[PDB]
Protein backbone atom coordinates (compact mmCIF):
# COMPACT_ATOMS: atom_id res chain seq x y z
CA UNK A 1 0.00 0.00 0.00
CA UNK A 2 1.98 2.87 -1.43
CA UNK A 3 0.20 5.82 -3.09
CA UNK A 4 -3.35 5.53 -4.59
CA UNK A 5 -3.05 2.22 -2.91
CA UNK A 6 -2.64 4.17 0.22
CA UNK A 7 -6.18 5.15 1.63
CA UNK A 8 -6.75 6.50 -1.99
CA UNK A 9 -4.03 9.11 -1.75
CA UNK A 10 -6.27 11.30 0.29
CA UNK A 11 -8.37 12.15 -2.63
CA UNK A 12 -11.85 13.04 -2.45
CA UNK A 13 -12.50 11.01 -5.54
CA UNK A 14 -10.31 9.62 -8.11
CA UNK A 15 -6.84 9.27 -8.01
CA UNK A 16 -3.79 7.91 -10.04
CA UNK A 17 -0.17 7.87 -10.06
CA UNK A 18 1.40 10.20 -12.90
CA UNK A 19 5.23 9.67 -11.89
CA UNK A 20 5.42 7.95 -8.71
CA UNK A 21 2.96 10.58 -7.33
CA UNK A 22 -0.82 11.22 -6.64
CA UNK A 23 -2.59 13.36 -8.43
CA UNK A 24 -6.85 13.82 -7.77
CA UNK A 25 -9.07 14.73 -9.70
CA UNK A 26 -12.74 14.86 -9.84
CA UNK A 27 -16.37 13.95 -11.62
CA UNK A 28 -18.30 15.93 -13.33
CA UNK A 29 -19.88 18.42 -11.68
CA UNK A 30 -17.40 19.58 -9.07
CA UNK A 31 -13.76 21.14 -9.20
CA UNK A 32 -10.38 20.15 -7.67
CA UNK A 33 -10.03 22.32 -4.15
CA UNK A 34 -6.81 24.10 -3.59
CA UNK A 35 -5.42 21.56 -2.05
CA UNK A 36 -5.71 19.10 -4.47
CA UNK A 37 -7.55 16.67 -3.01
CA UNK A 38 -10.95 17.69 -1.98
CA UNK A 39 -13.96 18.19 -4.38
CA UNK A 40 -15.83 21.02 -4.54
CA UNK A 41 -19.46 20.88 -5.51
CA UNK A 42 -20.30 22.88 -8.63
CA UNK A 43 -24.28 23.25 -7.79
CA UNK A 44 -27.09 22.79 -5.43
CA UNK A 45 -27.38 18.61 -6.63
CA UNK A 46 -23.65 17.20 -7.25
CA UNK A 47 -23.74 14.16 -8.60
CA UNK A 48 -23.85 11.19 -6.59
CA UNK A 49 -25.03 12.82 -3.50
CA UNK A 50 -28.16 11.85 -1.41
CA UNK A 51 -30.59 14.69 -0.72
CA UNK A 52 -31.44 15.58 2.80
CA UNK A 53 -33.39 18.53 3.35
CA UNK B 1 -36.36 -5.71 -4.07
CA UNK B 2 -36.60 -9.09 -1.53
CA UNK B 3 -35.22 -8.28 1.39
CA UNK B 4 -33.87 -4.91 2.20
CA UNK B 5 -34.99 -1.42 3.47
CA UNK B 6 -37.10 1.06 1.76
CA UNK B 7 -35.67 4.58 0.32
CA UNK B 8 -35.84 7.03 2.77
CA UNK B 9 -36.43 10.54 1.52
CA UNK B 10 -33.36 11.45 -0.75
CA UNK B 11 -31.37 8.23 -0.13
CA UNK B 12 -32.03 7.16 -3.45
CA UNK B 13 -32.49 10.18 -6.04
CA UNK B 14 -31.58 8.67 -8.71
CA UNK B 15 -33.31 6.19 -8.91
CA UNK B 16 -35.19 6.13 -12.42
CA UNK B 17 -38.55 4.13 -13.69
CA UNK B 18 -39.67 3.02 -16.93
CA UNK B 19 -43.35 3.27 -17.02
CA UNK B 20 -45.42 1.65 -20.25
CA UNK B 21 -48.33 3.54 -22.11
CA UNK B 22 -50.36 2.23 -19.07
CA UNK B 23 -48.49 4.03 -16.53
CA UNK B 24 -46.92 0.78 -15.34
CA UNK B 25 -43.17 0.59 -13.97
CA UNK B 26 -41.52 -2.26 -15.42
CA UNK B 27 -38.05 -1.72 -15.49
CA UNK B 28 -35.73 0.77 -13.46
CA UNK B 29 -33.06 3.47 -14.39
CA UNK B 30 -30.11 5.40 -13.29
CA UNK B 31 -29.59 9.47 -13.79
CA UNK B 32 -26.87 10.29 -15.03
CA UNK B 33 -27.26 14.18 -16.14
CA UNK B 34 -30.40 16.04 -16.68
CA UNK B 35 -30.87 14.81 -19.84
CA UNK B 36 -29.36 11.42 -19.46
CA UNK B 37 -31.23 7.44 -18.42
CA UNK B 38 -29.01 4.95 -18.00
CA UNK B 39 -30.26 1.18 -18.42
CA UNK B 40 -30.51 -2.49 -19.62
CA UNK B 41 -30.78 -3.28 -23.23
CA UNK B 42 -33.45 -5.94 -22.11
CA UNK B 43 -35.69 -3.47 -20.80
CA UNK B 44 -36.10 -1.97 -24.32
CA UNK B 45 -38.28 -5.03 -25.29
CA UNK B 46 -40.65 -4.83 -22.62
CA UNK B 47 -42.80 -2.14 -24.08
CA UNK B 48 -43.43 -0.11 -27.17
CA UNK B 49 -43.60 3.34 -26.15
CA UNK B 50 -42.56 4.51 -23.08
CA UNK B 51 -41.82 7.13 -20.66
CA UNK B 52 -39.20 7.50 -17.89
CA UNK B 53 -40.12 9.25 -14.33
CA UNK B 54 -38.09 10.37 -11.87
CA UNK B 55 -38.40 11.76 -7.90
CA UNK B 56 -41.23 8.61 -7.11
CA UNK B 57 -40.77 6.85 -3.79
CA UNK B 58 -44.52 5.37 -3.86
CA UNK B 59 -45.92 4.50 -7.08
CA UNK B 60 -49.72 5.01 -5.45
CA UNK B 61 -49.70 8.69 -4.60
CA UNK B 62 -48.43 12.13 -5.42
CA UNK B 63 -45.54 13.42 -3.42
CA UNK B 64 -45.81 16.63 -5.88
CA UNK B 65 -42.13 15.41 -6.54
CA UNK B 66 -42.63 13.16 -9.50
CA UNK B 67 -42.03 14.19 -12.87
CA UNK B 68 -42.76 12.11 -16.10
CA UNK B 69 -39.88 12.74 -19.37
CA UNK B 70 -40.20 11.51 -22.85
CA UNK B 71 -37.33 9.59 -24.36
CA UNK B 72 -36.10 11.48 -27.31
CA UNK B 73 -33.55 9.09 -28.37
CA UNK B 74 -33.19 5.24 -27.38
CA UNK B 75 -29.58 4.43 -27.59
CA UNK B 76 -29.01 0.79 -27.64
CA UNK B 77 -26.07 -1.60 -27.56
CA UNK B 78 -25.84 -2.84 -30.66
CA UNK B 79 -24.32 -6.47 -29.44
CA UNK B 80 -27.06 -6.99 -27.02
CA UNK B 81 -28.51 -10.36 -27.66
CA UNK B 82 -31.06 -12.40 -25.73
CA UNK B 83 -29.10 -15.16 -26.70
CA UNK B 84 -26.82 -14.68 -23.99
CA UNK B 85 -27.71 -11.38 -22.21
CA UNK B 86 -24.37 -10.28 -22.64
CA UNK B 87 -23.87 -6.23 -23.21
CA UNK B 88 -27.06 -5.65 -21.49
CA UNK B 89 -27.01 -1.51 -21.46
CA UNK B 90 -28.48 1.25 -23.13
CA UNK B 91 -28.74 5.27 -22.89
CA UNK B 92 -31.95 7.52 -23.19
CA UNK B 93 -31.81 11.09 -24.00
CA UNK B 94 -34.91 12.87 -22.75
CA UNK B 95 -36.92 15.20 -24.78
CA UNK B 96 -36.48 17.56 -21.85
CA UNK B 97 -33.99 17.95 -19.02
CA UNK B 98 -34.63 16.85 -15.58
CA UNK B 99 -35.15 19.06 -12.80
CA UNK B 100 -32.83 17.92 -10.10
CA UNK B 101 -34.36 18.56 -6.63
CA UNK B 102 -35.05 16.65 -3.30
CA UNK B 103 -35.19 12.99 -4.15
CA UNK B 104 -34.54 13.49 -7.93
CA UNK B 105 -30.33 13.93 -8.39
CA UNK B 106 -27.77 12.03 -10.51
CA UNK B 107 -25.19 9.07 -9.57
CA UNK B 108 -21.68 9.88 -10.28
CA UNK B 109 -20.03 8.26 -13.73
CA UNK B 110 -16.20 7.15 -12.39
CA UNK B 111 -13.09 6.37 -14.23
CA UNK B 112 -12.57 3.15 -15.36
CA UNK B 113 -9.23 1.69 -13.54
CA UNK B 114 -10.23 4.12 -10.11
CA UNK B 115 -13.48 2.38 -10.35
CA UNK B 116 -12.14 -1.28 -11.13
CA UNK B 117 -9.09 -0.86 -8.02
CA UNK B 118 -11.29 1.42 -5.79
CA UNK B 119 -15.19 0.78 -6.27
CA UNK B 120 -15.73 -2.63 -6.82
CA UNK B 121 -13.10 -3.90 -4.52
CA UNK B 122 -15.23 -2.24 -1.47
CA UNK B 123 -17.12 -4.63 0.60
CA UNK B 124 -20.43 -3.93 -0.91
CA UNK B 125 -23.04 -1.95 -3.26
CA UNK B 126 -26.26 -1.07 -3.59
CA UNK B 127 -29.41 -2.09 -5.65
CA UNK B 128 -32.54 -0.31 -5.63
CA UNK B 129 -35.91 -0.61 -7.18
CA UNK B 130 -39.69 -1.23 -7.32
CA UNK B 131 -39.62 -4.57 -8.28
CA UNK B 132 -41.03 -7.50 -6.77
CA UNK B 133 -40.08 -8.39 -3.04
CA UNK B 134 -40.99 -12.14 -3.41
CA UNK B 135 -40.26 -14.34 -6.09
CA UNK B 136 -43.71 -14.69 -6.64
CA UNK B 137 -45.54 -11.93 -5.33
CA UNK B 138 -46.44 -8.97 -7.05
CA UNK B 139 -44.83 -5.60 -7.78
CA UNK B 140 -43.59 -2.95 -4.83
CA UNK B 141 -45.43 0.32 -4.48
CA UNK B 142 -42.51 1.46 -2.61
CA UNK B 143 -38.75 2.24 -3.92
CA UNK B 144 -36.23 0.14 -2.24
CA UNK B 145 -32.54 -0.25 -1.61
CA UNK B 146 -30.28 -3.40 -0.93
CA UNK B 147 -26.82 -3.48 0.30
CA UNK B 148 -25.51 -6.32 -2.23
CA UNK B 149 -22.08 -7.61 -1.01
CA UNK B 150 -19.71 -8.37 -4.04
CA UNK B 151 -18.89 -11.21 -4.86
CA UNK B 152 -15.37 -13.65 -6.00
CA UNK B 153 -15.48 -13.65 -9.39
CA UNK B 154 -14.97 -17.24 -9.33
CA UNK B 155 -17.43 -18.11 -7.28
CA UNK B 156 -19.94 -16.35 -9.51
CA UNK B 157 -19.94 -18.44 -12.40
CA UNK B 158 -19.52 -21.96 -10.54
CA UNK B 159 -23.29 -20.90 -9.33
CA UNK B 160 -24.29 -20.10 -12.90
CA UNK B 161 -26.26 -22.08 -15.09
CA UNK B 162 -25.31 -19.52 -17.38
CA UNK B 163 -21.83 -18.31 -18.79
CA UNK B 164 -20.78 -15.19 -16.88
CA UNK B 165 -19.13 -12.54 -19.74
CA UNK B 166 -16.51 -10.43 -18.41
CA UNK B 167 -19.40 -7.59 -19.30
CA UNK B 168 -21.47 -8.95 -15.69
CA UNK B 169 -20.86 -9.45 -12.41
CA UNK B 170 -22.41 -11.08 -9.54
CA UNK B 171 -23.89 -9.20 -6.03
CA UNK B 172 -26.23 -10.27 -3.49
CA UNK B 173 -26.09 -13.66 -1.22
CA UNK B 174 -25.67 -17.32 -1.68
CA UNK B 175 -28.19 -18.55 1.14
CA UNK B 176 -29.55 -15.13 2.48
CA UNK B 177 -32.84 -13.64 1.11
CA UNK B 178 -31.85 -11.13 0.26
CA UNK B 179 -31.33 -9.99 -3.42
CA UNK B 180 -33.31 -8.25 -6.69
CA UNK B 181 -36.45 -9.59 -8.16
CA UNK B 182 -38.14 -8.88 -11.74
CA UNK B 183 -39.00 -5.45 -12.11
CA UNK B 184 -35.67 -4.05 -10.64
CA UNK B 185 -34.29 -4.62 -14.42
CA UNK B 186 -32.03 -1.63 -15.85
CA UNK B 187 -31.98 -0.20 -12.02
CA UNK B 188 -29.03 1.36 -10.09
CA UNK B 189 -25.77 -0.47 -8.97
CA UNK B 190 -24.27 2.11 -7.08
CA UNK B 191 -21.29 1.90 -4.65
CA UNK B 192 -20.35 4.13 -1.92
CA UNK B 193 -17.12 5.92 -1.38
CA UNK B 194 -16.77 9.03 1.03
CA UNK B 195 -20.15 9.73 1.39
CA UNK B 196 -20.30 10.03 -2.71
CA UNK B 197 -22.39 7.42 -4.90
CA UNK B 198 -21.34 6.00 -8.33
CA UNK B 199 -22.94 4.35 -11.04
CA UNK B 200 -21.21 0.80 -10.84
CA UNK B 201 -23.93 -1.77 -12.30
CA UNK B 202 -27.01 -2.11 -14.18
CA UNK B 203 -29.79 -4.71 -12.85
CA UNK B 204 -29.22 -7.08 -15.54
CA UNK B 205 -30.50 -10.67 -14.52
CA UNK B 206 -30.59 -13.76 -12.35
CA UNK B 207 -32.35 -17.10 -11.67
CA UNK B 208 -35.30 -16.16 -9.64
CA UNK B 209 -34.57 -13.69 -6.98
CA UNK B 210 -32.76 -14.91 -3.79
CA UNK B 211 -32.64 -18.23 -4.53
CA UNK B 212 -30.31 -20.48 -2.12
CA UNK B 213 -26.55 -20.86 -4.40
CA UNK B 214 -27.65 -18.36 -6.93
CA UNK B 215 -26.43 -14.55 -7.43
CA UNK B 216 -27.83 -11.44 -9.00
CA UNK B 217 -25.72 -10.73 -12.01
CA UNK B 218 -25.34 -7.00 -12.52
CA UNK B 219 -23.86 -5.01 -16.12
CA UNK B 220 -20.19 -4.19 -15.59
CA UNK B 221 -20.32 -0.65 -15.67
CA UNK B 222 -16.65 -0.25 -16.24
CA UNK B 223 -16.86 -2.12 -19.04
CA UNK B 224 -19.00 0.61 -21.04
CA UNK B 225 -17.65 3.87 -19.75
CA UNK B 226 -16.15 5.22 -22.97
CA UNK B 227 -19.33 3.63 -24.44
CA UNK B 228 -21.66 5.94 -22.49
CA UNK B 229 -19.45 8.81 -22.65
CA UNK B 230 -19.77 8.62 -26.71
CA UNK B 231 -23.71 7.61 -26.01
CA UNK B 232 -24.26 11.28 -23.97
CA UNK B 233 -21.72 13.10 -26.46
CA UNK B 234 -24.42 12.35 -29.18
C1 LIG C 1 -39.84 -13.79 -10.60
O1 LIG C 1 -38.42 -13.68 -10.82
C2 LIG C 1 -37.82 -14.52 -11.77
C3 LIG C 1 -38.28 -15.88 -12.13
C4 LIG C 1 -37.60 -16.70 -13.15
C5 LIG C 1 -36.44 -16.14 -13.86
C6 LIG C 1 -35.83 -16.84 -14.96
O2 LIG C 1 -36.49 -17.53 -15.73
N1 LIG C 1 -34.48 -16.67 -15.07
C7 LIG C 1 -33.94 -17.28 -16.28
C8 LIG C 1 -33.43 -16.21 -17.24
C9 LIG C 1 -32.14 -15.59 -16.72
C10 LIG C 1 -31.50 -14.61 -17.69
N2 LIG C 1 -31.29 -15.28 -19.01
C11 LIG C 1 -30.04 -15.50 -19.60
C12 LIG C 1 -29.93 -16.41 -20.75
C13 LIG C 1 -28.63 -16.71 -21.28
N3 LIG C 1 -27.52 -16.11 -20.68
C14 LIG C 1 -27.54 -15.22 -19.61
C15 LIG C 1 -28.83 -14.88 -19.04
C16 LIG C 1 -32.54 -15.83 -19.59
C17 LIG C 1 -33.11 -16.84 -18.60
C18 LIG C 1 -35.95 -14.81 -13.51
C19 LIG C 1 -36.62 -14.01 -12.46
O3 LIG C 1 -36.20 -12.78 -12.06
C20 LIG C 1 -34.81 -12.50 -12.01
C21 LIG C 1 -34.81 -11.23 -11.21
C22 LIG C 1 -33.45 -10.67 -10.99
C23 LIG C 1 -32.73 -10.93 -9.74
C24 LIG C 1 -31.43 -10.30 -9.45
C25 LIG C 1 -30.83 -9.41 -10.46
CL1 LIG C 1 -29.35 -8.65 -10.19
C26 LIG C 1 -31.53 -9.17 -11.71
C27 LIG C 1 -32.83 -9.78 -11.95
CL2 LIG C 1 -33.60 -9.36 -13.38
CA1 LIG D 1 -45.53 9.39 -5.22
Amino acid sequence: RKLCSLDNGDCDQFCHEEQNSVVCSCARGYTLADNGKACIPTGPYPCGKQTLE
Amino acid sequence: IVGGQECKDGECPWQALLINEENEGFCGGTILSEFYILTAAHCLYQAKRFKVRVGDRNTEQEEGGEAVHEVEVVIKHNRFTKETYDFDIAVLRLKTPITFRMNVAPACLPERDWAESTLMTQKTGIVSGFGRTHEKGRQSTRLKMLEVPYVDRNSCKLSSSFIITQNMFCAGYDTKQEDACQGDSGGPHVTRFKDTYFVTGIVSWGEGCARKGKYGIYTKVTAFLKWIDRSMKT
